[PDB]
């Protein structure tokens, strides 16, 4: 005769539309590391995915299920190793398939480049490390670790292009850029390489690319910008032009962060963070400020405080960028020029450096 | 006298930081041992000769190739000479004729396995 | 020179982030797990591979070539945390990165804490 019942089964309470996912790598017991969700129009906790070791992760193009990297071991700090793929539910946030993966998936911090899907979503594209790298390719409705792009040794990180079904770019030890064009089997079709767009040496550019259409720009130590055009059917490279004006440079401001840039399509305006008194060393420091650029006429639009982030986000259809300094989440409304801080859910993680909007 | 014997580990190490060749040697012979554990398609090693000035651009160049092409261009005009690429266990060799190195300029041996050579570096003379 | 010996310096400042020879540090000095800053605290396994530093030493006024190997095998120590990136670069540079486990290769890759091993004289 007891009056309540405890249940479960139940689905995320806040709509897919409000959902952000906090990839929170718990680095002080990263053999515990899970995926936190929240509802971002008023910074409610609606659940989590345990990503056991250094998971990463990611939200299919449809909406539907939630894709997780880790690694696991019998014993943990000993025993057999697997590293795997996991597809959960985003509504029920489930474990629905574990996928084999050759035991080299990449282990660090959480870019956005390391884990993505081909925009036709039919492949999740991943980064291994052996140490020798190459990318990996997981045929998402065989469930099977299809293949292994080898052509992308002495590449790092994943840019998807959005204007093909099943392609993507690497940046190179060279410079250049690496482009590989997936056949429906998911395996290598074509591949081109890019003339070199940037200094390894003299100037080194941040992996994290600010990606519209049919190009991507991306930033470099000393403030430059480097592009990579890709609509046509190779890829033309160009920069760099400078984020900083003369007395920018006199400050020392220089980029800094992990996946600390962003493009608002629509506007064609660029988010960057960026710290004065910059020099060898700084490169990933808290972001001091926020800089507004505008591409087509390459000057600075607006400029506000970075409250020490270091990863941002950026949602297109509702105008939204979020930053996240590591535990606490901002949400800021990009519709103008110089953006409008909404709220900040503070406590979202421990130690997180990657943040993403549910699609719609 | 013209032989030599350099070796690799898991470690990305070189157990020389340089080897001389004799002057009145015809032809040098290099062998590559690998000692450690772990296989060439994660952390193998190789060695290739060439001018003090062309390693970075021949180390690059060479990372394109692929292990297949043991991680050097083909048909590369700044290389001298390169072994064959191998992992934890295997051992090989390469053999260039001396007249080959010229006329007041350093050399170098080194790894083109893709960012190894930042530290499995040392330099190759001629002399007595 | 002493300078290049941490056995004899004093852990008080061997343990600092600021120490010269960690200038490409993101993890737990070992130093302070139970190891030294060139040993693998009991139990924890060294790594073959490592990301690698060129820290300027202040005492000689040279540039050395640090190498920092990851002890592994059990849960992270938690201790003397430090994110220092002198000269440290991205991925296309990998072994000059330190954003990746360097613990990667090795029999069991769980993360413990960082080594700063001293290889050479930075050749530049
Ligand atoms: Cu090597």
């Amino acid at each position: 005769k007891p009056r309540e019942v405890l249940t479960g089964g139940h689905s995320v309470s806040a709509p897919q539309e409000n959902r952000i996912y906090v990839m929170d790598s718990v680095f002080m017991h990263l053999t515990e590391s899970r995926v936190h969700v929240y509802d971002y129009t008023n910074g409610k906790f609606l659940g989590m995915v345990p990503t056991a070791f250094n998971g990463h992760v990611q939200v299919s193009n449809d909406g539907k299920k939630i894709y997780t990297m880790t690694t696991y071991h019998e014993r943990i700090t000993r025993g057999k190793r697997s590293d795997v793929v996991e597809v959960w539910d985003a509504d029920k946030l489930t474990f629905e398939k574990e996928i084999s993966l050759p035991p080299k998936r990449v282990q660090g911090l959480n870019y956005d480049g390391l884990f993505r899907q081909t925009t036709d979503g039919k492949f999740i594209v991943l980064q291994n490390a052996s140490p020798a790298t190459s990318i990996g390719i997981v045929d998402v409705a065989k469930g099977d670790y299809v293949e292994d792009v080898t052509a992308a040794a002495g590449c790092w990180s994943v840019i998807p292009q959005p204007n093909r079904p099943r392609s993507f770019m690497t940046i190179c030890g060279d410079g250049g850029l690496l482009t590989i064009n997936l056949g429906e089997d998911g395996k290598v079709a074509s591949q081109s390489r890019s003339k070199q767009m940037f200094s390894v040496k003299d100037d080194p550019i941040f992996i994290a690319p600010a990606l519209d259409k049919d190009k991507a720009h991306f930033v470099s130590y000393y403030g430059n910008v480097y592009s990579a055009d890709f609509s046509g059917d190779e890829v033309k490279v160009d920069g760099p032009w400078s984020l900083l004006n003369d007395e920018d440079k006199a400050k020392n401001w220089v980029p800094g962060g992990y996946n600390l840039v962003g493009l608002h399509r629509a506007s064609g305006r660029m988010y960057v963070f960026m710290h004065p008194d910059g020099k060898e060393g700084t490169h990933k420091f808290p972001a001091a400020e926020i800089w507004v650029m505008d591409t087509k006429t390459k000057q600075r639009v607006a400029r506000i405080p970075g409250r020490d982030a270091l990863s941002m986000t950026i949602d297109q259809q509702r105008n939204l960028m979020l930053t996240l300094d590591g535990g606490n989440v901002n949400v800021y409304d990009i519709s103008q020029p110089e953006p409008k801080l909404l709220r900040t859910i503070e406590g979202a993680a421990e130690a997180s450096l990657q943040v993403q909007f549910h699609p719609v | 006298a013209c032989d030599v014997s350099i070796e690799g580990n898991d470690s990305m190490q070189f157990n020389t930081k340089s080897i001389v060749v004799d002057k009145t040697c015809k032809e040098f012979t290099i062998n590559l041992k690998h000692t450690g554990k772990l296989p060439k398609a994660a952390m193998g090693h190789n060695v290739v000769v060439s001018k003090k000035s062309d390693e970075s651009a021949v180390a690059t160049d060479g990372m394109k190739a692929g292990l297949n092409n043991d991680y050097v261009k083909a048909g590369d005009e700044r290389v001298i000479a390169h072994t064959s690429v191998i992992g934890g266990g295997e051992t090989d060799s390469v053999t260039f004729d001396v007249s080959k190195l010229k006329e007041g300029e350093d050399y170098a041996f080194f790894c083109s396995f893709p960012g190894h050579w930042s530290i499995m570096k040392g330099t190759i003379e001629l002399g007595s | 020179h002493i300078s290049l010996n941490p056995d004899l310096a004093n852990e008080d400042e061997v343990n600092s982030c600021d120490y010269w020879r960690h200038c490409a540090v993101d993890g737990f000095l070992c130093s302070c797990c139970g190891g030294t800053t060139t040993t693998c605290p009991p139990g924890s396994t060294p790594s073959p591979i490592s990301w690698i530093g060129t820290c300027h030493n202040p005492h000689d006024g040279k540039d050395y070539l640090i190498s920092y190997h990851d002890c592994c095998g059990k849960t992270a120590c938690g201790r003397c945390q430090c994110n220092t990136q002198t000269r440290e670069r991205p991925g296309y540079e990998f072994f000059l990165h330190n954003d990746v486990n360097w613990c990667m290769a090795n029999e069991n890759s769980t993360f413990h804490c960082t080594t700063s091993v001293l290889v050479g004289l930075a050749k530049n």
